[PDB]
């Protein structure tokens, strides 16, 4: 039983499986607001990524979104790193993950990049880093020339140095929490069918 | 590489 | 729509075959020496014990051969705390585990036994610490009823700080591990029947 | 203290 190659194979099946388990309960724990269990998944995801020693295309997603999700759990400590550039705030690497993942999926997209772009620029306002907030726009909108949505709007708030606008109170950190949300419960949909919780569900139906 | 946990901008 | 009692319970459940998957992880690196995979095992089996909700007599079993693999192969590393006691060295710490697993006191785990004690004392003497394995002695074989063949030939080796004597050279570190890796290779045919190493061997058959 | 050692 103990042949080396399909003992590899058995194991890479079974970590599939348990990264699917995990990602379910990262977004369940995320969605519910239960902060102390979405630390252990996440340990638990951590390390489990950590071994893997395959990738497949569904995995590799998966991870993007474990990833996605610790960062917009993030997104008001600015003195949290997740990238090698130390300037780079958890918002920012959020945006970063996003641009990898769902693109096919267009206006949810486009609307959950637009909303995180914004409080990226409005958790640096809100705190007074006034200059900050000038440097996050810089690397989230590219060429200054360049047109993008929202980015126009953003520069005049930027440029007043005011710690308040009302613009930040209609798409605020709320507003895009929930349609983060709402892609989570996509994500939810599609995988709380997966192996390993639809075995454990029936044990305990 | 920075997985799921980060590192502390303030520190060093 | 979900029920959020049964979705931790199914949780919980999902976390025990997870446990049991990557003890048989950890075993077959142990056995195999693969001392990387060894490594990202243990701090994934670390992260999926925090899953549990309560803890089965199995369960804990299971725990301790985890717990009792990692001080073996941390047994040179005198670096590593794993009691509350810091004076207890790791494999001081593996010999209390090996006594409170629910098995059989035969000929194999009785040789394991000592064979652990002599190396508790070798590796505080290739250290120079002669002083701390005469206290190490004291505490495993200090009991009149810890009897073993040249019980007393060990001790008087440590009082002559005789590191290299052919009583060390042969009951060996190497030779501790045979014994012990046969004993984990009773645990693999044992537990290679657990739900989720089962399902992942069926898909790949 | 589970599987990792203190220092």
């Amino acid at each position: 039983s103990e042949d080396a190659g399909l003992v590899a194979e058995a194991e890479a099946v079974a970590a599939g499986w348990m990264l699917d388990f995990l990602c379910l309960s990262l977004c369940r724990a995320f969605r519910d607001g239960r902060s102390e269990d979405f630390r252990r998944t996440r340990n638990s995801a951590e390390a489990i990524i950590h071994g893997l020693s395959s990738l497949t295309a569904c995995q590799l997603r998966t991870i993007y979104i474990c990833q996605f999700l610790t960062r917009i759990a993030a997104g008001k400590t600015l003195d949290a790193q997740f990238e090698n550039d130390e300037r780079i705030t958890p918002l920012e690497s959020a945006l970063m993950i996003w641009g990898s993942i769902e693109k096919e999926h267009d206006k949810l997209h486009e609307e959950i990049q637009n909303l995180i772009k914004i409080q990226a620029i409005a958790v640096c306002m809100e705190n007074g880093n006034f200059k900050e907030a000038e440097e996050v726009f810089e690397r989230i909108f590219g060429d200054p020339n360049s047109h993008m949505p929202f980015k126009s709007k953003l520069l005049m708030i930027i440029s007043q140095k005011d710690t308040f606008h009302s613009f930040f109170q209609h798409f605020s950190y709320n507003h895009m929490m929930e349609k983060i949300k709402s892609y989570v419960n996509y994500v939810l949909s599609e995988k709380s069918s997966t192996f390993l919780m639809k075995a454990a569900a029936k044990v305990v139906e | 590489k920075i997985l799921l946990t980060p590192r502390r901008r303030q520190r060093l």
